[PDB]
């Protein structure tokens, strides 16, 4: 499946 | 040298003196690797994503070599679905976003147009769609399940959509849905001629 790796601590 | 984004920009890292694969992640400001052994002192932490935040454990000043680049800095641990390189190392390895160039210290936002709307939107290598605050696009959409860090968010998925981004027409689909911040993927990323260079 697709895959948004946004990220924030 | 240049990285396109037509395909995942996965490499191989060593750390702790272990190869592992990791993805170049310019919409991540933080690194996270999948379960593993470090050592040191490390305190609990939580980041998020879509889908929503997890718990992870904080490593400091962690040596990692990254496309024959050493970097020395911080890795979270943590149920991460894919290791990911995070801006506090990719600006250490000194990698850049070229398509003018685009600097990593802080979060690639841009303007971009899209449905006869204006909005602020993150260029993200670690996203292979392009996905968008919910809006009233007309059109025929269809359902779909999209995975990030915290698990899974279902979006609509709208078909030739006309984006400008940075001045560069674009064409594609779009997936609307409940995402804390407007993602630029791939799918446009590729399309405006933007790269990893370092």
């Amino acid at each position: 499946k697709a895959r948004v790796l946004a990220e924030a601590m | 040298p240049q990285i396109t984004l037509w395909k995942r920009p996965l490499v191989t890292i060593r750390i702790g003196g272990q190869l592992k694969e990791a993805l170049l992640n310019t919409g991540a400001d933080d690194t996270v690797l999948e379960e593993m052994n470090l050592p040191g002192k490390w305190k609990p932490k939580m980041i998020g994503g879509i889908g929503g935040f997890i718990k992870v454990r904080q490593y400091d000043q962690i040596p990692v070599e990254i496309l024959g680049h050493k970097a020395i800095g911080t890795v979270l641990v943590g149920p991460t679905p894919v290791n990911i390189i995070g801006r506090n190392l990719l600006t250490q390895i000194g990698m850049t976003l070229n398509f003018p160039q685009i600097t990593l210290w802080k979060r690639p936002l841009v303007t971009i147009r899209i449905g006869g709307q204006l909005k602020e939107a993150l260029l993200n290598t670690g996203a292979d769609d392009t996905v968008l605050e919910e809006m009233n696009l007309p059109g025929k959409w269809k359902p779909k399940m999209i995975g990030g860090i915290g698990g899974f968010i279902k979006v609509r998925q709208y078909d030739q959509i006309p984006v400008e981004i940075l001045g560069h027409k674009a064409i594609g689909t779009v997936l609307v849905g409940p995402t804390p911040v407007n993602i630029i993927g791939r799918n446009l990323l590729t399309q405006i001629g933007m790269t990893l260079n370092f």
